[PDB]
């Protein structure tokens, strides 16, 4: 696939914004439920995903699927300062705060604004997270990295078309990258805490962590 | 456990 | 700091290596020894810190939150790249070697993804022009969302990296395609570093310094 | 206070 092929594939690909019906992680529980089955069904349309053993393509999900999660409230969240949106309906602030998550995820909201990022960037990322975060626990390694390598070019094509030159390309690459770590950790934290405080198939989504 | 099924289909 | 070539910011983080230090079995006897060395590294790392480019510039609150947020990380970052030349077992010091079967003591699955990360920088072949560079990006970038010049010091470093790339031959491709390779591995040091100190934390005698790190957390 | 408030600025 092209760079613009790449993108076509990612954007058209996109889960819906889902609705939401103590208090606060009841609706937070039930959206992530309704949302993983979504995610499921985008994570077949990531090119190269489906060519994975089946084996794989859960380790991969089950180490991940968090991250995805809260990527993709970050980013509807981006242009609603000081705010999460968990929905279209389900608006939180701060206060409505476990505060320590939100305060990162609005941390990371503030860096996507501040840095402009765009949904073709947002689909690039969400997918990268996605074939790299359990890839480092051969010859389907080497095409999981190989399709790494076509979403790193295809990402630098982006940023290459918009006028940037090829030092900013570099180092927005690097700031990109960079987030998925901050993303990483508030998964893990997020994970500790989810398994404290302990539907079907999250629960298999939990245990694996 | 569930995912390998709704994965699979 | 960002007055710095890239060929003066290498050998900045060169020079500012810390050494490679000793240390002095059961579940018991292992984390004493690991903790002991530890805590000595830790001394020999705030040096390292204050001697990082751009890093004395910041605040002295902030320099104690990201060593406090990166310390685990960049522990683990240079016991991965001591373990490289060392296939399937991890070289925690020159007289410290275990392997695989010899980690099930206490804290096996800590090790497995390390000797992971390790097999991957020498699949990578990891320059340690490189590493230093990464091991320095971790130490900024950990904490800088739990809080402006920080992120321009990151930038020096990109262009740092890119200009060792640049100067092996590699394509342009090959270049951002290798600094992709190389930060997105950031992601699973942090990984590690999360899974590691929520062990920590479940068996704490550390000192004060190693004590004093694991609140931070 | 912290120990690591010293050794950084010593
Ligand atoms: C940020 C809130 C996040 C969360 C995670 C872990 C915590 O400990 C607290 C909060 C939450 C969520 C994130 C993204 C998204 O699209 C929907 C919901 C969530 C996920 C799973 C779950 O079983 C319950 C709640
Ligand atoms: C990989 C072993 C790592 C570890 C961490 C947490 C675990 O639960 C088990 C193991 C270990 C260590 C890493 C790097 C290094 O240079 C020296 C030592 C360590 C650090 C601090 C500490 O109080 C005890 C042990």
């Amino acid at each position: 696939l092209t760079a613009d092929q790449m993108v076509s594939a990612l954007l058209d690909a996109e889960p819906p914004i889902l609705y939401s019906e103590a208090s606060m992680m009841g609706l937070l529980t039930n959206l992530a439920d309704r949302e993983l089955v979504h995610m499921i069904n985008w994570a077949k349309r990531v090119p190269g995903f489906v060519d994975l053993t089946l084996h794989d393509q859960v380790h991969l999900l089950e180490c991940a699927w968090l991250e995805i999660l809260m990527i993709g409230l970050v980013w509807r969240s981006m242009e609603h300062p000081g705010k999460l949106l968990f929905a279209p309906n389900l608006l939180l602030d701060r206060n409505q705060g476990m505060v320590e998550i939100f305060d990162m995820l609005l941390a990371t909201s503030s860096r996507f604004r501040m840095m402009n990022l765009q949904g073709e960037e947002f689909v690039c990322l969400k997918s990268i997270i996605l074939l790299n975060s359990g890839v480092y626990t051969l010859e389907e390694k080497d095409h999981i990295h190989r399709v790494l390598d076509k979403i790193t070019d295809t990402l630098i094509h982006l940023m290459a078309k918009a006028g940037l030159t090829l030092q900013q390309q570099h180092q927005r690459l690097a700031q990109l990258l960079l987030i998925l770590s901050h993303i990483r950790h508030m998964s893990n934290k997020g994970m500790e805490h989810l398994y404290s405080m302990k539907s079907d198939l999250l629960l298999e989504m939990l245990d694996a962590h | 456990k569930i995912l390998h099924r709704l994965l699979q289909d």
